[PDB]
């Protein structure tokens, strides 16, 4: 019924030059820029099972010795929490004869993996940033399944991830969230299947024979574009998800970001001792917003930041405090709500 | 404090309604405590109190282990109600002369408050401030 | 008393059962007093509230 996969000939005419020849500047209109993938850290399963984490989820009570009285004698309570990788896979599958009717067979093939190449950046980018495992089962767990609910009355440090979260007050349907994540060995980091490999494993297969349940075969090229990963946070302590930030209000002036990152800092109570490298993962607009109060203009209704006359214009934010301010294009601005919890 | 049991008047009772002291204290004999070298002790208020408009926390000594001779050899007088505060102490810094076998802590509330407790008892230095 | 939080590794022990159990235990002891004594609350002030 549908014509989907398989590179239509459709394509291929518009893959044409104006002389005839398989063009070589496909525009890239959709083409995000996602640095998580690569400054994450990563490392092997190297066990059984899933990644296992221990955690004390309570301490011995002290008492104060009235003489001549019996002291109890107390335990030390663990609690602990799994992990897994999830695994991504691309086919790519053309015709023979399609490929040999366009001029160049080098060309079609080299358009078609960079798109898949893309393609899987962007999966997998959203997947990291957003992957619940509770309604997949086969994908990995993410980021945004964690931190699902926000604590209002935030206490010190809960065992629950929910007082790791700011709420900025959004609503409606603009809601973003930037992420500070710490990278490290103990803390948070990447994971893989040991026997795989790291990064994008591409394949070169050739051509084939695919058949058909009707007994007919013909040739056909295929490629492979395989990707392994899962994602592990160890101290739910060591990433703070600011949440519910209203895009609208946030450009108009009133969600002033740099509250919500001195918010987002202190809660990464961690970190700031020790850990590990972090980042600060963020959107298009939140980097636009620290522009907008590093540079103040004609904005908000009161700033504390003069601009000598040759620096009225602005500079790109590039770091926090030290923290690599690695913006990427897989958050998005239509995340949904985050409840509050008491 | 340095408190300690059994040398305990009493620990975190409470004091609502005309009551005595959970622990009596018995000394073996009849000799003495507060002769020679100082003996602290604290019947301290605790907690808060209540309506009750007095208390009247006295330590009372007796020869036989059950209290039918009261003899007081120190009194707390009628405290008001507005001083039943925590950390009040009730009565003398060290432990009055001629205490007997066995020593009790009275205490005669005039009406009966909600709240209020004590932990009365010899520590090991009385701590001030 | 010696200084700061103390720390006893009692070693192996006996533990007899009130019905004539018997089985090795081992026990560990901390223990720590103190007392903060401010000698010239001059030397300290608090801002409250």
């Amino acid at each position: 019924t549908l014509g989907n996969t398989y590179l239509t000939l459709a394509d291929v005419q518009k893959q044409k030059d104006g002389k005839g020849n398989v063009t070589s500047e496909i525009i890239e209109m959709l083409a995000e820029t996602n640095p998580i993938l690569e400054d994450m850290v990563v490392m092997e399963c190297n066990d059984g099972t899933g990644h296992l984490t221990t955690i004390r989820t309570g301490l011995p009570q002290a008492t104060w010795r009235r003489l001549y009285e019996g002291v109890q004698p107390a335990k030390s309570t663990t609690r602990q929490i799994k992990d897994s990788t999830g695994t991504l896979e691309a086919w790519s599958e053309v015709d023979e004869k399609l490929v040999k009717l366009s001029k160049d067979k080098q060309q079609l093939m080299l358009n078609e993996a960079a798109a898949f190449l893309e393609g899987m950046n962007q999966t997998m980018a959203s997947t990291l940033f957003y992957g619940n495992t509770a309604t997949d089962a086969v994908k990995f767990m993410g980021l945004a399944p964690r931190f699902n609910a926000y604590r209002a009355a935030r206490n010190l440090k809960p065992v629950d991830t929910a007082d790791q979260v700011i709420d900025a007050g959004g609503t409606g349907s603009d809601l973003t969230s930037i992420w500070m994540v710490v990278w490290g060995d103990r803390t948070a980091h990447g994971l893989y299947p040991e026997g795989t490999s790291a990064g994008l494993q591409r394949e070169y297969l050739g051509a084939e024979t695919k058949e058909l349940g009707d007994g007919g075969v013909y040739r056909v090229v295929r490629e492979k574009f395989e990707w392994d990963l899962g994602l592990t946070v160890r101290d739910f302590r060591y990433v703070v998800r600011i949440a519910n930030i209203d895009v609208s209000d946030l450009q108009a002036g009133t969600i002033d970001i740099y509250a919500l990152l001195r918010k987002a800092y202190y809660r990464l109570e961690n970190r700031v001792i020790t850990g590990g490298r972090a980042a600060l993962y963020c959107n298009a607009d939140v980097t636009e917003a620290m522009d907008a109060a590093a540079t103040p203009t004609s904005s908000t209704t009161a700033s504390y930041v003069r601009l000598t006359p040759m620096q009225v214009d602005g500079k790109e934010v590039m770091m926090y405090r030290g923290i690599p301010v690695r913006e990427c294009d897989a958050i998005l601005s239509t995340e949904t709500a985050v409840p509050s919890v008491a | 404090m340095i408190m300690d049991k059994e040398n305990t008047f009493s620990y975190k009772q409470a004091i609502t309604g005309t009551a005595v002291s959970t622990n009596v204290i018995d000394l073996g004999v009849s000799r003495d405590i507060g002769k020679g070298v100082p003996v602290p002790i604290i019947i301290q208020v605790v907690e808060d109190f209540a309506d009750a408009t007095s208390l009247t926390a006295t330590l009372q000594t007796s020869e036989t282990e059950n209290f039918s001779s009261a003899t007081t050899l120190a009194t707390s007088g009628a405290v008001p109600v507005a001083d039943l505060t925590a950390g009040k102490q009730l009565a003398v810094q060290y432990m009055p002369l001629g205490t007997q076998r066995y020593l009790r802590v009275n205490y005669t509330v005039s009406g009966t408050a909600t709240a209020g407790a004590v932990t009365a008892g010899v520590v090991m230095s009385h701590q001030q401030n």
